[PDB]
């Protein structure tokens, strides 16, 4: 019942950001909701004296036909102060199921002089009302703050199961629990619904999903392989090792632009020379060996570039510095969006975002191949995280598209 | 009758900042007079206080007499205060639209004058609305007051009062739901789709139930009957409109003519159909001199001329209805100019509106189309809380072309095609892979950084050739003016080599207009082509065709 010493960073005060509009759908479903957390003094209503604000909506889960909050304290997150050495055996895991936990965070109450920086507002439809405002008592779902307040406050709850599965990593970050086993999936799901009735002792706790680290997404750069080559094929090869120069050594490219020396047609046949299948196979055993010197700076900001390869395809690369890939991935399976690209770029973002929590415990900023106006108007449409991440936009088409397919 | 007390906002200044200590400045012996008879008078009424000498704090006080009325008038000169004052959630922050409001039977205004004053001020504040009425000739100490209720020009006073406004209507609003209010600055709008006998009680309702608080509102049958005037609107019991648009027609317009018809054209854009501001608000763009005249192009006096006609009759919008569906129809007017009918009947126009790309080299009219939706979506978010159907001027076939194809990702909403030309095309579209039996074009340009001298050619495989001499020219002019030369001497397929990133970023972008001279050109020889395949080849590996033109080009 007592509270923790909370404050921002220094010279900075709190979140001033405009509430965008919602649907009537959503202004309905917020309202219904923040109802019921009123009456349960989870939130309580405030005045003008309240300056700040922070914008707020409603998503639908993957299955839970009932609405959720979700509150964009992308804002408060960079202004509130720094408060776990992330557990780098997660990655090496072969299952992992997240669950929200988000509901445990609201039995601790809230530190009274930073309530009035989780201010929030329920607009109406044409401003026809005044938007409903509210102030959170209890922990908030989604502030950087709950997790790092309610460690304390969990770590107690999992010790009894964790002296039970000496095994079983478990990994928090926002209102989501990473849960990790090396077993097959029937042990699994009793294992996680009896990590459930364990949470349940005390205190939409209901919901599972389920990932594989280790058979994911992890690609290399690779050259074709061919039996007559034309001037193009040649040409796209060169253009190719050339990029590639950029990140590995070793690369030469000169017995293969040798080929074409000459004006030929794009598509006429060039027989290979020796020399140039003696560079083609030295760069493609180079290709193989690792990037050398990469490494992972938790002081940077994690960097994730997307291009749109067409026929529901996606590439993507995290990075810190230009060159240097901690990651690259490809996407062919998103959901339900086969007529839609900014649903299957906002599927996209979370399948990316969640592999960079596993990975690393932080969230990249991404780099969309969409123009501003388009995803800030249809993303919060399709958006199923209770977490947001960071994102700023390409408008100028990048030639690394077909370099990455 | 005991009235309620209506709980007080707890106000602060600014942190790291004190009150406002500013002089008071010399008034006439008349002024003087006048202030005491008002200040004796609402002191009586309680809205101020004398106080003593303790308080420091100061806000100046002025006397301006009225246009022809004899009673004078206070002024105090808040505006050191607000400085000081802490911000406030402004629950003002959006009006709505009369587009938006469902049609109701009758509506009722209630002025709520006095009710600004009716409203208590936080008492640990109240210190800092101090002020000096100086004294005759400045013989005795001037008389200090400070206020007890809600200040008229104090910062806070407006969020403060609707707030409370608000706390005291939702009872009502809750244990009657065939009544809606909408409140703004003094008055108080009432309406229902009641039987118009049952409507006059429930007013009666809500002017007792408003005294319950103490509050006094307009006894009379109000003289403001429709239209009402509100914000620039006007209001009547089936239609809305803005207040009339009649434009000013002379021969010498100044810099501040031009801004200020951008400012209406632009209010009057959003229910008189078609109003387009290209040319003129292109004007602008240089100086902030508040004086000078210019000459408009024969573009921007065609297109005020086409602006008239559509002013000399009012037009009007519907109100909204829930249960129709809501539609958008967009029209091309050329010149990066768009137009849009919001409506739920043919005809009946909700609302209207406009779009102008925004400010780049080169662009498109796909993605101006793509723009405008999501200009009309946000819009209809706001207004109606939902997403109208489009009818677009673009076939099914372009869009899926486009989409599928584009290196962005893009999406429109629920939409239909509808054929009122100009329709959105694509006027030319790339190869994916090289053309069989077309002639293969290797491109290059290079320029000299001092002389501004440059070359541009291309060598095929059939032999043929050209290098043209330039001069004040870049690099970036040459390897565009290069592609120009492959494109005017090929025949209807060619292949298309460069090493210029520069060139393949313009043309993968997909431009269908440009404001440079050059880029328009290749456009226009694009159009003429049936099938382009433009490939991309490092420079200085000695790729053959590439380094042939590029020695013939550096040299
Ligand atoms: C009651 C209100 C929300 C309303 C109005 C009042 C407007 C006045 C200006 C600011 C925004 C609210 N109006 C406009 O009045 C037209 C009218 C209707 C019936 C009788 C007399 C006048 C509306 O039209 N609707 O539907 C309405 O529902
Ligand atoms: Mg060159």
């Amino acid at each position: 019942i007592e509270t923790v010493p909370v404050k921002l960073k220094p010279g900075m005060d709190g979140p001033k950001v405009k509430q965008w509009p919602l649907t009537e759908e959503k202004i309905k479903a917020l309202v219904e909701i923040c109802t019921e957390m009123e009456k349960e003094g989870k939130i309580s209503k405030i005045g003008p004296e309240n300056p700040y604000n922070t914008p707020v909506f409603a998503i639908k889960k993957k299955d839970s036909t009932k609405w959720r909050k979700l509150v964009d304290f992308r804002e408060l997150n960079k202004r509130t102060q720094d408060f776990i050495p992330h557990p780098a055996g997660l990655k090496k895991k072969k299952s992992v199921t997240v669950l929200d936990v988000g509901d445990a965070y609201f039995s601790v109450p809230l530190d009274e002089d930073f309530r009035k920086y989780t201010a929030f507002t329920i607009p109406s439809i044409n401003n026809e009302t005044p938007g409903i405002r509210y102030q959170y008592n209890v922990l908030p779902q989604g502030w950087k703050g709950s997790p790092a307040i309610f460690q304390s406050s969990m770590t107690k709850i999992l010790e009894p199961f964790k002296k039970q599965n000496p095994d079983i990593v478990i990994y928090q970050y926002m209102d989501d629990l990473y849960v990790g086993s090396d077993l097959e999936i029937g042990q699994h799901r009793t294992k996680i619904e009896e990590l459930r009735q364990h949470l349940l002792r005390w205190g939409f706790l209901w919901m599972g999903y389920e990932l594989h680290p280790d058979k994911w997404t992890v690609q290399p750069i690779v050259l074709p392989e061919k039996d007559s080559w034309t001037v193009n094929d040649i040409q796209k090869l060169v253009g190719k090792l050339n990029w590639a120069s950029q990140i590995y050594p070793g690369i030469k490219v000169r017995q293969l632009s040798k080929l074409l020396r000459g004006t030929k047609a794009l598509t006429e046949v060039i027989p290979l020379t020796e020399e140039a299948e003696l560079e083609l196979a030295e760069n493609r055993e180079i290709l193989k060996e690792p990037v050398h010197g990469v490494y992972y700076d938790p002081s940077k900001d994690l960097i994730a570039e997307i291009q749109k390869q067409g026929q529901g395809q996606w590439t993507y690369q995290i990075y810190q510095e230009p060159f240097k890939n901690l990651k690259t991935g490809k996407y062919a399976r998103m959901r339900g969006a086969h007529t839609n690209d900014v649903k299957q770029l906002t599927e996209a973002v979370q399948k990316i975002t969640t592999e960079s929590i596993v990975i690393w415990g932080k969230t990249p900023k991404f780099k969309l191949p969409i123009q501003k106006e388009t995803w800030e108007t249809w993303w919060t449409e399709y958006w199923q995280a209770t977490w947001i991440p960071e994102w700023e936009f390409v408008n100028t088409p990048p030639l690394v598209k077909l370099w990455y397919q | 009758v005991p009235i309620s007390p209506i709980e007080t906002v707890p106000v602060k200044l600014k942190p790291g900042m004190d009150g406002p200590k500013v002089k008071q400045w010399p008034l006439t012996e008349e002024k003087i007079k006048a202030l005491v008879e008002i200040c004796t008078e609402m002191e009586k009424e309680g809205k101020i206080s004398k106080i003593g000498p303790e308080n420091p704090y100061n806000t100046p006080v002025f006397a301006i007499k009225k246009k022809d009325s004899t009673k004078w008038r206070k002024l105090v000169d808040f505006r050191e205060l607000n400085k000081r004052t802490q911000d406030f959630w402004e629950v003002q922050l959006g009006i709505p639209h009369p587009a938006g409001l469902k049609k109701k039977k009758s509506v009722t205004v209630l002025d709520v004058g006095d009710a600004y004053f009716s409203v208590p001020l936080d008492e640990d504040f109240r210190k800092y609305t101090a002020f000096t009425i100086p004294s005759i000739n400045n013989e005795t100490p001037g008389i200090r007051y400070q206020y007890n209720v809600l200040p008229q020009g104090w910062k806070g006073s407006p969020a403060i009062f609707q707030s409370s406004m608000t706390k005291i209507l939702e009872p009502f609003k809750k244990q009657n739901p065939d009544i809606v209010i909408y409140q703004y600055m003094d008055d108080l709008y009432v309406g229902s789709d009641l039987e118009i006998g049952q409507h006059r009680t429930k007013i009666e309702e809500l002017r007792q139930h408003l005294l319950r608080w103490g509050l006094t509102t307009p006894d009379k049958k109000h003289q403001k009957e429709p239209p009402f005037l509100w914000m620039g609107y006007e209001l009547h019991p089936d239609k809305w409109t803005v207040q009339p648009i009649v434009l000013p027609e002379k021969d010498s317009w100044t810099v501040n003519d031009i801004q200020k018809l951008v400012g209406k054209l632009n209010w009057a854009s959003q229910i008189y159909p078609g109003i387009k501001v290209r040319q003129l608000s292109k004007l602008l763009r240089g100086t902030k001199a508040l004086t000078e005249v210019i000459p408009l192009t024969e573009e921007a006096e065609l297109e005020l001329a086409e602006n008239r006609e559509i002013l000399k009759e009012p037009v009007h919008g519907v109100y909204y209805d829930p249960s129709k569906d809501l539609i958008a129809e967009i029209q091309k007017q050329g010149q990066g100019q768009w137009t849009y009918q919001i409506y739920q009947e043919p005809f009946k126009n909700l609302k209207t509106g406009k779009y102008a790309r925004m400010r780049g080299a080169h662009t498109n009219d796909v993605k101006q189309l793509t723009e405008a939706v999501q200009k009309i979506t946000t819009e209809s978010i706001v207004i109606w809380g939902k997403t109208p159907k489009f009818k677009l001027p673009i076939q099914k076939e372009t869009w899926e072309t486009w989409w599928t194809e584009y290196w962005q990702a893009t999406w429109i909403p629920e939409w239909e095609f509808v054929n009122t030309p100009p329709l959105v095309k694509l006027w030319y579209q790339l190869e994916k892979e090289p053309i069989v039996g077309a002639e293969t074009f290797y491109v290059d340009g290079a320029a000299n950084r001092e002389t501004k001298l440059g070359k541009a050619g291309y060598v095929t495989n059939k032999g043929r050739q050209k290098v043209v001499p330039l001069t004040n020219t870049t690099n970036q002019k040459t390897e565009l003016q290069a592609i120009y030369l492959a494109l005017q001497d090929s025949g209807l397929e060619v292949n298309i080599v460069t090493d210029s990133q520069y060139a393949l970023g313009i043309i993968q972008a997909q431009p269908d207009k440009s404001e440079s001279e050059l880029v328009n050109q290749i456009i226009e020889q694009l159009i003429k082509k049936e099938k382009v395949y433009l490939a991309w080849v490092p420079a200085h590996k000695g790729i053959g065709g590439n380094e042939q033109v590029d020695k013939l080009v550096s040299a």
